[PDB]
């Protein structure tokens, strides 16, 4: 009796909107913005991220004495600081170009920390004892456990000549300090000379630092301050330090090979062995879809970031049951 | 609807058709049921794949941290480097709700295209051989079996043969 | 026009009909008059209104400075800054020239479009009843008073009691 | 007998472009595009700018004797300068990291100027009453309102140590400066000591500061020098300053809590009692609609900037009377 | 098609027509050949050329050297340098890439829609005087001879004179 | 007889892509896409690039040996380096604010090389005939032509002063040295003055150099340094060296006009007589349509970047013969 033309109806609540009409119901349709995360932190490319446990990124790298090593890996895509990385440079002061340091460390295929200059045989002529309750590890005075205080043997500082010659293959981390105590008398009673001096150099680096002697405020107990610098020595290229007094010299280095275009993360989300190629701070996205609302500030590949609650792609057509 | 049949001209959809977006229903004497167009049917999903398909996949990602860090005497390159992802942010939060939007409005005229072609198509092989009531159907003015209503869908529908 | 209505066929506009952007012009023994068919006017209105709304209210902002102060050994990073406000001026204006242009096309095709449904929804209705002059005009085989008129505005329109 | 199809049209002149064609006369149509200003600087966020008159900000924060003090505002959403603003350090020199504060002080709450280091009772050990015919006021050699430059009281000049506490609960941001004279005989004739130094610090913050003495052109008549320096003190931290010469110390500082987020405006705009969302050089603008073209530089929520004369949306149809 | 007519009832464009994109082909006694609209054909090209100049011209940049040179301590901006050219890189891939394919489906649509609007033309002037094949011919029932098929593409053809 | 309604059809093998279909073959196409470059460098704003051969900027602005062929126009609109520009600084040591130099550099209008203290008549009591193999041009130790090594005459270092005032009516780029011999024998065999200091002073410009001496890694045999600084003197301004030993002093130095907005660079590419809107590293584009994808770093008014192998837009239909 008779044929007719006519599409599809089904059950489906999901809606859409168009220019002209918000919220219009269609049988099928896709989600092209992501709006879930795993609440957690994971490997990027394969690779877990850096953890520091108690200490900041300042306090790992110089020895904070909280900073209990579990042998921390040789390689990261990625560093990972909490609410709880507190234990930074215990003894105070300022550690130059720190912000460009942690983010040139932001990820390496290889790291490794070595005994650069041997607390046991490199200063003969100075004492290495020095300690401070201002760094303390089981209710004792104690220091930084990468740096080493030189101060005067015997009421006498010799001008110290040193230098390392860069055999590993790749850019060596060297960390010093320099020393400045608050009062002439302090001064002569570490390093003897008032007129000491500290200089550094290698073939791209050359710095000289004298010491700054005044009273400041007690931090941690402390009116003195110690100020801590670093350079990145190239394969081949020595480094060589020359000191009449407040070197806090070299104990241990690191040799490591950079990557790039990483970054650190600040957040208190779990750190686990799943597998994501975009982290945020809130937890690991999938990537597939264009668009995420999770986070702004993100480290992967990643999609981009928008204000969008909704971005909802009809394919199917207008559900007119 | 841009082509006036989706929600046009025949007003509703059918929950009883399954198999396909764009399709038949036919009664007669022998029987009824619906049936899909398989050929419509499949162009219009490999079209809406590719669109799909074309939003998603032309999409670039690089690996690239976004975060940067800045210490107290460096709040203008801060602020600077926020300018940056705030109008990257304004940028594809509004190019995408658009995108969305207005393709959204493209896919429905779409289907109501395919939905008009297919109409036509099977009224212009029928010619005066049927009636057109409105609403999408067509009153045969002979015998159509399921033999007959399988040539219509086909295209294939014999129109000399029927006289009247 | 992409639907071929107006300078279509229809040539020309109504500047006699006030009330709305679509309707009709009826003449009988009783008088003449146009008359504007509110159901597609205040559908097209809702859809123009919120495409209007769209373009406006999709766009998110967040208080900011955009200038900055840099001293004469930052000329980089000065040059840095105005490399960004530069490529954002090149892509909101690019898009929004474009936007417009795109969208301007799509509105006129919207309103083509509409005046065509509601000229194919008359005649659909009206069937043999009447001919069809080609103007967008129906020559009526009967007699139609302005409560026939207005049946045919409203949809009510009884083909069977006119079927002369 | 008959029934027509048709659409509207009307008297409107409104032209649109399309991308067919350009120039398409519609019967209604709406601006995208805002073009106009109201020639006014006007409040932000409800709070009027701050206004420094003949003066910059260097000379109002430093209290050159031609800037009219104390009349700051306790807040602002931004800082207006001028094309009068000439009145800067009228001792020449260079004011360190200048730009940076200009951003840190671009909004503030609770603003308010304090007697740090009262002039009569902080120094009896050296002369206070140092001043310049470059600061001139009323006829006669003069100084910043907000420093003082201390020297040598019967040719000595003994070491001093002064400290401030901040008990305010804000920030505190204190200025001083560091006197560079021309020739060795200059430095010793003010500060007695050839080694002279100061020595500033608090918990976060340490710097030291020796003379730079150099033969060099006079400015505004001196060949002398004199750099200017800042920093933001915690509540509760103290700052402390040493020095053995070249000093010119706090003696007005400043209590605040930072805003974020806004701007300096230079503008020769008349400001007045209007709000606005969007301000521009120029003056303010509505922020309804998505696109301006009035100015690319603009401290608020603000349309964005664009290089086009028309953005002009069809509503109504092709208008054909 | 959207419009159906391109790749639709009418199935195979004409390489024997070098003067247009629309057109018709005429057979009749006094011989055959191929004829373009010149109405249709120049509106589709203007039109056209407006399209592709708008994309081209609407694009507008200012001087600007996007190369930046940082040492080995500026890391951080480096990295903000890089972040600001490359999100410009996506943003411009996507919209190019995506506007070229959303465009060029409209420019078909645009043919489709032509060749439509003018098959209804002819279709509309001839009414009962031809019948309609569907493969987008008409077969006359009366004599047309060259002037009779230039009233046609002309739009001049009147419809009383050939009842017969 | 019959009438048909038909469209065009061609041989055109031309393909694009839609949204809903890819390669769809069109009947007429047109690219949008700039894919081609002239592999030239150009001119841009009529105006031919600065090309220093051998040399970078820092070797032709100090006259490093190998730089002296090189012929300078008086205004270029940019800059070019080549995979062959090695000669920089050959007495190793750092260039302060190089890469800001090399960009206020970028563009000239007006550029002079004058002498600004003449070798003959300024230096009576000083050697200037000072060389280093380091510097070393056709096997024999040399030295910047720009810049003078001055060390003692006889036995003795008197203390030098010289004063330059800008007759120029433009900016005047100075550029000198302080060398940092790596012992204190070096120090006294060239200088005598162990004490040693160099001063330089202007309007803008304050400091004081003292030499710093360590033992360094040897660059080029050298354990010593040398370092290379810079000012821009206004017009009408002064600018003051007083040295007891250690400064390379300005020989030539350079009036000039800074333009503005235009960069460096890097193409072994030939410079020919052309002109160019758009510059790249590969070759000039035309600067017609929006996109390009033969490079991402330009100079000059631009079609953006895309990554974009193909954007082709349909013109005429498809194409089914
Ligand atoms: C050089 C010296 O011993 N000076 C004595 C003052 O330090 C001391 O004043 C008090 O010192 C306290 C800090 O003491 C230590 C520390 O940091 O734990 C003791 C450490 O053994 C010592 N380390 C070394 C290598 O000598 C360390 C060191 O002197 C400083 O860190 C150098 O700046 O000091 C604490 O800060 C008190 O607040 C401070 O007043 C006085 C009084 O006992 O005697 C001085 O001889
Ligand atoms: C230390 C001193 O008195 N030096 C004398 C030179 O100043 C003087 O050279 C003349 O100095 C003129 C400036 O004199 C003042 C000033 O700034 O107006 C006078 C002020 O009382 C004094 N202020 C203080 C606290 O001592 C001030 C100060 O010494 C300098 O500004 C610091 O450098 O100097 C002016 O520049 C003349 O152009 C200049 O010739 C010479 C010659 O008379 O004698 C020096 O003893
Ligand atoms: C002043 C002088 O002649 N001093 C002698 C030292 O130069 C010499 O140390 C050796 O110097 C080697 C390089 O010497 C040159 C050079 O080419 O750079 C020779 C130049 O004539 C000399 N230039 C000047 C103006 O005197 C130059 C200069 O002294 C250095 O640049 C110093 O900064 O030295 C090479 O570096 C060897 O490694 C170094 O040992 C010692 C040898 O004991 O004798 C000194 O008299
Ligand atoms: C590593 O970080 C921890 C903090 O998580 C340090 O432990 C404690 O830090 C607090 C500060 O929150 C110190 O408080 C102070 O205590 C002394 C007396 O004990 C008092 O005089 C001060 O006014 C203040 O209240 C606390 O001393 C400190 N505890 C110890 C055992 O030092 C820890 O010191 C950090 N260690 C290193 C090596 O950085
Ligand atoms: C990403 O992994 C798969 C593949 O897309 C998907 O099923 C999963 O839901 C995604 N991850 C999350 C957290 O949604
Ligand atoms: C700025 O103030 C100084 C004195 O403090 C005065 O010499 C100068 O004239 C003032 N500025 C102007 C433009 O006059
Ligand atoms: C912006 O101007 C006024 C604000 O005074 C507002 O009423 C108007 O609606 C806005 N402009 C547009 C085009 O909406």
């Amino acid at each position: 009796d008779t044929i007719c033309i006519g599409y599809h109806a089904n059950n489906s609540t999901d809606t859409v909107d168009t220019v002209l009409e918000k919220n219009v119901t269609v049988t099928h349709s896709v989600n092209l913005l992501e709006d879930s995360h795993n609440g957690k932190l994971c490997k990027l490319k394969g690779i877990a991220p850096l953890q520091l446990g108690k200490c900041n990124i300042a306090g790992w790298l110089l020895g904070n004495p909280e900073c209990d090593l579990l042998l921390t890996a040789s390689s990261w895509s990625y560093i990972v600081e909490t609410s709880n990385s507190e234990n930074g440079t215990c003894y105070p002061g300022d550690f130059i170009d720190y912000e460009e340091l942690r983010e040139q460390l932001s990820s390496v295929s290889s790291f490794e920390k070595f005994e650069i200059f041997p607390k046991t045989s490199s200063w003969p002529n100075h004492e290495t004892t020095g300690v401070t309750a201002a760094c303390s590890y089981a209710g004792a005075s104690s220091f930084y456990r990468n740096l080493l205080w030189l101060t005067k043997k015997g009421s006498s500082y010799p001008k110290l000549s040193k230098s390392y010659v860069n055999n590993k293959g790749k850019e060596v981390l060297v960390l010093w300090g320099v020393h400045h105590p608050p009062t002439g008398t302090d001064q002569q009673s570490l390093y003897q000379n008032a007129d000491a001096y500290v200089s550094v150099g290698s073939s791209k680096y050359n710095r000289r630092f004298t010491p700054e002697i005044a009273a400041r405020p007690k931090v941690r107990d402390l009116a003195s301050r110690m100020n801590y610098y670093w350079t990145l020595l190239e394969p081949g290229d020595t480094i060589t330090f020359e000191a009449t007094g407040n070197l806090i010299a070299p104990w241990y280095a690191f040799a490591l090979n950079r990557g790039s275009g990483s970054g650190i993360i600040t957040s208190d989300a779990p750190v686990h062995d799943c597998n994501t190629k975009c982290q945020t701070p809130h937890g690991a996205i999938n990537s597939s879809l264009p668009f995420q609302n999770i986070h702004p500030v993100t480290i992967g590949e990643c999609p981009k970031y928008v204000r969008s609650t909704k971005l909802r792609m009809a394919t199917g057509l207008r559900n007119i049951p | 609807g841009l082509f006036g049949a989706i929600a046009g001209f025949i007003e509703g959809g059918w929950t009883g058709m399954i198999d396909g977006w764009y399709g038949y229903h036919h009664q007669n004497e022998q029987g009824s049921g619906y049936a899909a167009d398989q050929k419509s049917t499949q162009n219009a999903i490999d079209g809406i794949t590719n669109k799909v398909n074309s939003v998603i996949e032309k999409m670039n990602t690089q690996f690239t941290a976004v975060g940067k860090e800045f210490n107290n005497l460096e709040r203008r390159i801060e602020n600077l480097n926020k300018k940056v992802d705030d109008g990257f942010l304004d940028i594809w939060t509004y190019n995408a709700e658009l995108l969305v939007l207005l393709e959204n409005e493209r896919t429905l005229d779409f289907h109501d295209s395919n939905v008009r072609n297919l109409y036509e198509k099977v009224k212009s092989q029928l010619k005066n051989n049927a009636k057109e009531i409105g609403n999408g159907c067509f009153e045969f003015y002979h015998k159509c079996d399921d033999a007959c209503m399988e040539s219509v869908r086909n295209g294939t529908y014999d129109y000399p043969k029927y006289s009247e």
